[PDB]
């Protein structure tokens, strides 16, 4: 939840990580804490329809103006709807749900834009695995700053991809974790806690104070 | 930017 990323954020950024003597970032590695979902791809069409995006295990979504949600599943046919209570339905794109033919054509037509045009974010990432029964996350909300675009996931994952050096930042509450995508590409996963005691470079330690600045933000439109 | 980065 929110409120615990931000009590896990103030935290260790209390701390002062880069502000240490000597510092042993790589002691706060987890890979097992590498998070199953972020944000891969995405495209701002909030002027007409919404947000479309592509999660890392190839699914799509789209928060829709009107605030409900659909996600079309990587085998191409299943989907999810999130109505604007949270109520959800599985369907199937063959099935030929009535009401959400427009929405899912709209769906497509993302999907197939980001497909043809954008490239897949963490594309040397492999993803954890935990359950598979009932466990894909929708968009719940997002923003954009003149320096990064933020995502809420549902699952209380929040990402946040930074415009000027094509860096991110994937945090998660459950894990207390985050996953530090560099302009190089690559990437480390980091136990928030062990960030605290081993310190941590400029640079991440910057990015987790624009994180929190941006939770209370969330927080505060919640 | 209104989209993530291109190819």
């Amino acid at each position: 939840h929110l409120s615990d990323m931000l009590q896990q954020l103030h935290s260790v950024n209390a701390s002062k990580p880069s502000e240490r003597g000597l510092v042993r970032q790589e002691e706060a590695e987890d890979p097992a804490c590498i998070p199953i979902f972020w944000v891969s791809k995405w495209v701002d069409y909030s002027d007409k329809y919404g947000l479309g995006y592509q999660l890392c295990d190839n699914s799509v979504g789209v928060l829709f103006n009107d605030s409900t949600r659909l996600i079309l599943y990587n085998d191409g046919d299943s989907l999810q709807y999130i109505e604007r209570d949270g109520t959800e339905s599985y369907l199937t794109v063959s099935s030929h749900p009535n009401s959400l033919m427009k929405k899912i054509t709209l769906l497509k037509y993302f999907r197939n834009y980001m497909s043809e045009h954008l490239l897949k974010a963490g594309a040397n990432i492999t993803p954890r695995e935990g359950d598979e029964l009932a466990r894909l996350p929708y968009l719940r909300t997002w923003f954009r700053t003149r320096s990064a675009i933020i995502l809420h996931l549902s699952n209380g994952s929040v990402q946040i991809n930074f415009f000027q050096d094509h860096t991110k930042l994937i945090l998660c509450p459950l894990m207390a974790a985050v996953t530090y995508i560099d302009e190089k590409r690559d990437f480390r996963t980091y136990r928030l806690s062990l960030l605290e005691e081993y310190g941590c470079c400029k640079e991440l330690a910057s990015r987790l104070r624009y994180a929190r600045t941006m939770v209370d933000k969330l927080l505060s439109s919640r | 930017p209104m989209q993530s980065t291109p190819l």
